[PDB]
């Protein structure tokens, strides 16, 4: 019976067309349910309004009230009169007033997601003598019904107003402090486009919940996991604010540097590209390239290249070439900058084939049953991969194919590292350079051709170095050395022999295209 | 196509190599003619197509470089004749996937009505007459019934068929839109005509008592497809579905009325509405759930068995998933409604 008479006459400002109905809802309303007069009424919701005690009534009627004030003050450049409020908006506006102040959670929701957006349309000045009172509800609403607020932030579907509302108010309160729920909702805030001001208010109240307890780990589930993310998008969004979000993301490795790596290793492949190489570009700021920066590339840039070579051919042969020279220039840094995160990821093959085994391949480069096919294969593509994108004889140095000689890798994997390197040196030789080169071309392949001649010559000092009952045992050896199976192989000739193919390969390529 | 068992990326390879290295329109889509007219007749139920094939038939005209697009604008007719029907997945079934099949009839409908929307409405007007046409003097006629429950069917296949594309495929810039926003008011009276005239004439089938689903299922995929419409652009979709719903929630308190006693099988509809927007997470839900909530609260007293604790259960990616699922209960209750009805 109310809800029949409710409902029509919220019909008017629920409709997408203006007309000229919503005056006359507007004093039936001030007349009937705040001034407690009937007249005009029908003897059914005579009745009903007098068979319910009165606040119940205002209760249930007060989602009505909302809608349409909501809908009258978002739709002020529909009506036209912005210059001041509309007088039936100001008697509805005063009706809202006295049924607030003169299941309700769920009303309380619905009042702070129609007013969140629509608080600044509202102004101190106003409200005039009738709407007095209204500022105790409005100047609370220019900074537990947070709750409430909480709750309407986890909407997939919210405008942006609101949204910031939310957010500053939440700001505010938590920078008094000084729930999880609250990193919940920004998270699930920050899935959507995220502006500058927000992204800086994100930042602000991230930084500061740290203070409060976040994992305290010092010894999407995980705190700290939500935080990390929340500061990758953030850092990707992006003056000072750079500064903030370093020192946070220091702070939040310290928490739980254990759990940094792994997230980070999982944001490599969650994210698609374009967005983790946007990322590194905010981190590493190689676009004018020359204390956790190094420890999120070495956590990411392993399964970063994994995850590139997987997808090579619909990544440089489409209208990607700002993604693909982005991607050029990171791994270039990383070369000049990061190293031995870099050295690691392209010998990855020799080291997955086998922390201190690094620290052990250094060492001895600084001197100067079946094997484990999958890794060999994972850091052939790997290497690959870089010799594509890097320049053309940089990757790898003269020393690393030198002390692949006589290195503790499996002889299969160096045989393989040593065979990329020929078929490598070979496509140059073809002219089939790799196809982001295809006047500093020409620079590029001078560079090559002399690069390739310190490649032979290391190898070749390294050749000359190395070359300067009992018969049964020597056909057991020989009838089954199978490469593939270790521990029959290296505890060399066909090592050299690969490395010889390397250095044919570069002989054939300085005959024919440095001459010319 | 019809007799033997094929693969696709072939018939597609083969459709649009003769769309090419072609001069005459008449020669340049033989073969896509081919494929459209071996699939309206399997779809007139004259030959005998294996329901793969169905499928790999109706996957290659949705992907249309084969002008298959443009064979089907001819027949588009033939197609909403096909999904309009309710026996026709019975008939079928002499030759559970059927609803499978009827969505992407929709899709490449909707698609057909996607091109035809352009600043004229013209695929709108021409395939679907009374989409703009309420009944006439509003009256509560049973054949007037069972053709604006067989039309609200329709429009809920449409609609769930453009969700699925949109769902499918939200990369495009134009997403598809086949009934126009604001003719969505029009459509709401189409859903109360079934609903004031419920309780007089219900009784007499229980396809009847099916287009109480069917109607229930048309509101909350079209309260879906507005709150999809919203979020890829804005104002007007919301305000559209809220009309919509300030036009029909009269209907479903008075259809409540009307019988105290039947309230509950209706109630499950209503409740189940909200679990669907439960399920959706919808904006226009929030919006509507403080005034949904006392519909069913002032009729708790009058619910029989559980109806009330699912009102209290309530109290306090998917999508595709949702659809799936409301696609299929469509599908069954449509078979049953014929199984029903055939006696």
């Amino acid at each position: 019976p109310i809800q029949t008479f409710l409902w029509r006459q919220t019909s008017a400002f629920l409709r997408p067309k203006l007309g000229k109905q919503y005056e006359a809802s507007c004093v039936s309303f001030e007349r009937v349910l705040v001034e407690n007069k009937l007249h005009g009424l029908s003897p059914a919701l005579s009745e009903a309004i007098q068979s319910i005690s009165r606040w119940e009534l205002v209760q249930a009627a007060l989602p009505h009230v909302l809608h349409c004030t909501a809908t009258l003050l978002s739709n002020r450049n529909k009506l036209g009169h912005q210059d001041k409020l509309g007088v039936a908006e100001t008697k509805l506006l005063h009706t809202l007033h006295w049924m607030l102040l003169e299941n309700s959670m769920a009303t309380v929701e619905l009042f702070v997601f129609l007013f969140a957006p629509l608080v600044h349309r509202i102004k101190e000045s106003d409200l005039t003598f009738r709407l007095a009172s209204g500022l105790v509800i409005w100047q609370p609403m220019w900074e537990y019904f947070d709750v409430a607020v909480l709750r309407c932030l986890l909407q997939p579907h919210w405008s942006e107003e609101g949204t910031q509302w939310s957010l500053m108010y939440y700001l505010q309160r938590l920078r008094h402090m000084l729930l999880s729920v609250v990193l919940k909702a920004v998270y699930l805030v920050l899935n959507h486009d995220i502006s500058s001001r927000i992204c800086d208010v994100a930042l602000n109240i991230v930084e500061c919940l740290l203070q409060l307890g976040v994992v305290p780990c010092v010894e999407p589930v995980s705190n700290h996991r939500l935080a990390l993310t929340m500061l990758i998008k953030i850092v990707k969004s992006l003056q000072v604010f750079r500064e903030n979000a370093q020192n946070c993301l220091t702070k939040l490795y310290k928490l739980d540097k254990i759990q940094f790596r792994q997230t980070m290793r999982d944001y490599v492949n969650k994210d698609s590209l374009n967005n983790v190489v946007d990322f590194l570009h905010a981190l590493l700021g190689f676009c004018m390239e020359p204390n956790v920066e190094g420890i999120i590339v070495g956590a990411m840039f392993k399964s970063l290249i994994t995850r590139c070579a997987s997808t090579t051919h619909e990544l440089h042969s489409p209208e990607n070439l700002g993604l693909y020279c982005d991607i050029r220039q990171l791994v270039q840094f990383i070369k000049e900058a990061h190293g031995n995160v870099f050295r690691r990821v392209a010998l990855s093959a020799l080291l997955d084939s086998a922390n201190l085994g690094r620290k052990d391949f250094w060492r001895k480069m600084f001197k100067s049953n079946v094997v484990n096919l999958g890794a060999i294969r994972q850091g052939m593509k790997r290497f690959q991969f870089l010799l594509n994108c890097c320049e053309p004889g940089t990757i790898p140095d003269a020393s690393i194919l030198a002390a692949a000689l006589d290195l503790e890798a499996p002889v299969v994997a160096r045989a393989a590292l040593f065979l990329e390197c020929a078929r490598f040196v070979h496509r140059c030789n073809r002219g089939n350079w790799p196809e982001w080169m295809k006047k500093r071309n020409q620079k590029l392949q001078w560079s090559a051709a002399k690069l390739f001649y310190q490649w032979g010559d290391a190898i070749g000092i390294r050749l000359n170095e190395l070359c300067h009952e009992t018969k049964r045992r020597l056909r057991k050896e020989d009838e089954e050395e199978d490469f593939l199976d270790d521990s029959t192989v290296n505890p060399p000739f066909a090592l050299k022999m690969a490395a010889c193919q390397l250095l044919l390969e570069i002989t054939t390529f300085l005959r024919e295209t440095f001459s010319c | 196509i019809q007799n033997a068992v094929f693969t696709l990326a072939y018939l597609v390879e083969l459709c649009g190599l003769c769309y090419r290295a072609f001069t005459k329109e008449r020669d340049k889509f033989y073969l896509s003619r081919s494929v459209v007219l071996e699939l309206l007749q399997a779809l007139k139920l004259k030959s005998p197509l294996p329901d793969t094939n169905l499928l790999l038939l109706v996957q290659f005209i949705c992907a249309d470089g084969t002008a298959a697009m443009e064979c089907i604008r001819q027949y588009v007719s033939e197609v909403l004749e096909f999904m309009a029907d309710m026996h026709t997945l019975t008939k079928l079934k002499s030759h559970t996937f059927g609803g499978h099949l009827k969505v992407g009839l929709a899709q490449i409908a909707a698609m057909e009505i996607s091109r035809g929307n352009h600043r004229d409405n013209k695929a709108v007007i021409r395939y679907l007459p009374w989409l703009y046409h309420p009944p006439s003097a509003m009256q509560q006629g049973p054949k007037e019934f069972i053709e604006c429950v067989s039309h609200i069917r329709l429009l809920s296949w449409l609609l769930l068929g453009s969700l699925t594309h949109n769902a499918v495929c939200p990369n495009a810039s134009s997403p598809c839109l086949p009934i126009p926003l604001d003719a969505g008011s029009h459509i709401a009276d189409h859903l109360i005509v079934i609903l004031i005239g419920f309780p007089e004439q219900s009784k007499t089938c229980v396809l009847h008592m099916c287009s109480l689903f069917h109607a229930f299922i048309f509101a909350q995929l079209w309260t879906v497809y507005c709150e999809q419409s919203a979020v890829a652009t804005s104002f007007t979709a919301i305000l559209t579905a809220l009309e919509f719903w300030s036009r029909v929630t009269p209907s479903i308190l008075q259809l409540m009325a009307h019988n105290k006693v039947m309230v509950e099988m209706v109630c499950l509809h209503v409740i189940s509405l909200m679990e669907a927007l439960q399920e959706c997470n919808s904006t226009i839900f929030v919006k509507l759930i403080p005034m949904w909530l006392p519909m069913i609260q002032s009729n708790t007293k009058h619910l029989s068995a559980g109806l009330q604790l699912r009102l209290q259960a309530i109290q306090n990616a998917a999508l595709r998933k949702w659809l799936q699922c409301t696609q299929f209960k469509m599908a069954q209750v449509e078979i049953q409604s014929s199984e029903a009805a055939s006696q």
